[PDB]
RNA sequence: GCUUGACGAUCAUAGAGCGUUGGAACCACCUGAUCCCUUCCCGAACUCAGAAGUGAAACGACGCAUCGCCGAUGGUAGUGUGGGGUCUCCCCAUGUGAGAGUAGGUCAUCGUCAAGC
RNA sequence: UCCUAAAGAGUAACGGAGGAGUACGAAGGUGCGCUCAGACCGGUCGGAAAUCGGUCGCAGAGUAUAAAGGCAAAAGCGCGCUUGACUGCGAGACAGACACGUCGAGCAGGUACGAAAGUAGGUCUUAGUGAUCCGGUGGUUCUGUAUGGAAGGGCCAUCGCUCAACGGAUAAAAGGUACUCCGGGGAUAACAGGCUGAUACCGCCCAAGAGUUCAUAUCGACGGCGGUGUUUGGCACCUCGAUGUCGGCUCAUCACAUCCUGGGGCUGAAGCCGGUCCCAAGGGUAUGGCUGUUCGCCAUUUAAAGUGGUACGCGAGCUGG
RNA sequence: GGGGCUCAAACCACACACCGAAGCUGCGGGUGUCACGUAAGUGACGCGGUAGAGGAGCGUUCUGUAAGCCUGUGAAGGUG
RNA sequence: ACCAAACCGAUGCAAACUCCGAAUACCCAGAAGUGCCGAGCAUGGGAGACACACGGCGGGUGCUAACGUCCGUCGUGAAAAGGGAAACAACCCAGACCGCCAGCUAAGGUCCCAAAGUUGUGGUUAAGUGGUAAACGAUGUGGGAAGGCUUAGACAGCUA
RNA sequence: AAUGGGUCAGCGACUUAUAUUCAGUGGCAAGCUUAACCGUAUAGGGUAGGCGUAGCGAAAGCGAGUCUUAAUAGGGCGUU
């Protein structure tokens, strides 16, 4: 219904595509929380980029 | 006994790939001797270009005996 | 309704290989070239007057599974990303994932159309 | 044209492989006709093989030409017509910095062909090429320096010569400099440093073997694995608004992989001498004849005349062969 | 890296703490953009930077404003 | 007794071999959300650049040598400071608008130099291994599966 | 351990002319603006000229239309 994604890691090193789809998952800089809609099509985006998050659910 | 000299590399491939919009003149597989063949719609030029000569969406069938690789395009 | 025609869907699970046949319809021959012509010389090519003959060869469906051909599952190799290591190479997390090989189907499955029984 | 090239394009190297600077009036269009090569075998001139006659065939043939990719609806030959190897164009694409380049119908001029649906704007495809400016030629309706004309120019078609350093400096293009000059560079060589260690050097591992028997007292072919940075390289990282050679002289300093002296193991070490391997860097470790020499070769010594590093130590210490 | 460390101050696991950046958060600070605000007014996202593009300024000398204004009760200049 | 192409089976290996064949990448269409208020495109004004470096990966070249060199693809430095790697463009973490004698973390660390555990539980290692190294060589020690000889009396040690 | 600078104080490097293009800002507007020169002179006169209102074509030319070909048949450029 609604899953909350926080940024843990930097973009700084990061592949253009990795970063990508945590800009566009609504996430800025460290520790910024964003609540996501759990589409499929947005859990992508989470998982594209599991290793920069943490998913608290 | 002196290697060097290649080509300038001829940008051969299929163009507009299987599922898209084509209009009726377009060049759909650049072709060095018909690896793929001529559907419906698509027309074989002289150095074995295929070009669409209807308009539609390219569809890419296997077919037949031989095992042609076709180039069809269906008007949908 | 089946026999068989007539171009086609599908393309070696449909393919090749080893028996029985069909004569009425169809089909190949056959009898011969006179009247069309076919000949790099020829009526076996093919053009035909044909229907005296013939069902083996010729082909056709219709028999029979050795061989080709398809082929799991599971594993393995590879590999995108992230992180390691003893870093010309591999491992871990995660996503994906063959090729080859491993019981065996089968003498295929379809569609319209017609003369005949 | 293939590879490299990482399963879309593209993609470099003085990287690995080959080709082209054309052919064709049929080797094109079309009409028509028509489908390989292979083994198998029949000897009185060919006998591996031809003429090809017919049996199992299972693209392995052929394509004007390199290689790749393609083919039978043949994308090879025969033969007729004898021309679509058409004229005007051209929707739309592909390639693309630009100039270039590549693919592509319908109406007509009009067409070969087929009796016809229809196929044909060259060849199975991709190489077979060259801009502009000047000239040459044939058209033209255009221009035509007062006017009528011509000349010259323009447009359209086509030729040249030669740009192969093949986006082509000019119609026309070789050298020397140790007599040199300037502007720059450590974008780049020589010396030295640095990276690396093929190469050199020194250890080690298996042990065929010789050592008269006996692999290992000594030595070791075939191969193996390392160390040292010790030189021949390789690199071009520092240095070109300067880091000035080789050798001798003078002075050294460190290493130990030890030349002498000191302590030992084993011996194919009787002894005298040695061989070989450990341990050991305290101190010692020539003089001359030749040559610019380092070295080297020689004469005579010595207990011994060691091997390396130090910008191949040392020229704001010397010399300057 | 040094001192120094041997049931470790080493290596292998696991657990729990802590320290550590200009990161992040707290708190105070312009307008950069943008949306709103009849334009007071807050919001939101930013704000490392060479070549380079854009935008905004300060100060000097001169001319007009200036026959003004200041200045010998003290100019410019110099030093605090 | 020599030999003999081809054929049957077993068995390898190719950048210029392929009966096969991915992951990824690329092209396309449709969708939610996010975008700093835009990202994309088009025409104009002004550029600068057209000697890159190193690191990971995928290769050529070399000796699968070089901080060698040539490509592809990433990240960084160029043009990026701060913390870690002792010191160390290019590696790890992270991208500094300004102030604070506030707090949480990242990489990395917690005995002293030096900020934080002489932290807990369980093992290993005696070499200062840690804190440089290869073939190969050794009753160094920890763990684990198995085997043969095993009181009808084994392996090294006594009186036919 | 690449270049330059011993130091101080002065000086020392994107200017000017004429053509032109683009932007901003203005005046006039289907028009706009003058150049030499005249001028009791930064006024006023002077509209020669320049650009704009129409293009297409090599050109004659035709014009909201040519070229081409025997072809008003087929595309490029322009167009309230």
């Amino acid at each position: 219904a609604t899953v909350k994604v926080t940024l843990v890691k930097s973009l700084n090193g990061r592949l253009a595509n990795h970063k990508a789809c945590v800009k566009g998952l609504g996430l800025r800089r460290i520790n910024h929380t964003v609540e996501v809609q759990d589409t499929p099509e947005n859990r992508g985006m989470i998982n594209k980029a599991y290793y920069l998050l943490r998913v608290e659910g | 006994t002196r290697n060097g000299r290649d080509s300038e590399s001829k940008r051969l491939g299929v163009k507009l790939f299987g599922g898209q919009a084509v209009k009726a003149g377009n060049i759909l597989v650049r072709l060095r001797g018909t690896k793929f063949h001529a559907g419906y719609g698509v027309g074989l030029g002289k150095d074995h270009t295929l070009f669409a000569k209807v308009d539609g969406v390219v569809k890419f069938e296997t077919k037949g005996a031989f095992g042609r690789k076709y180039v069809s395009i269906v008007a949908a």
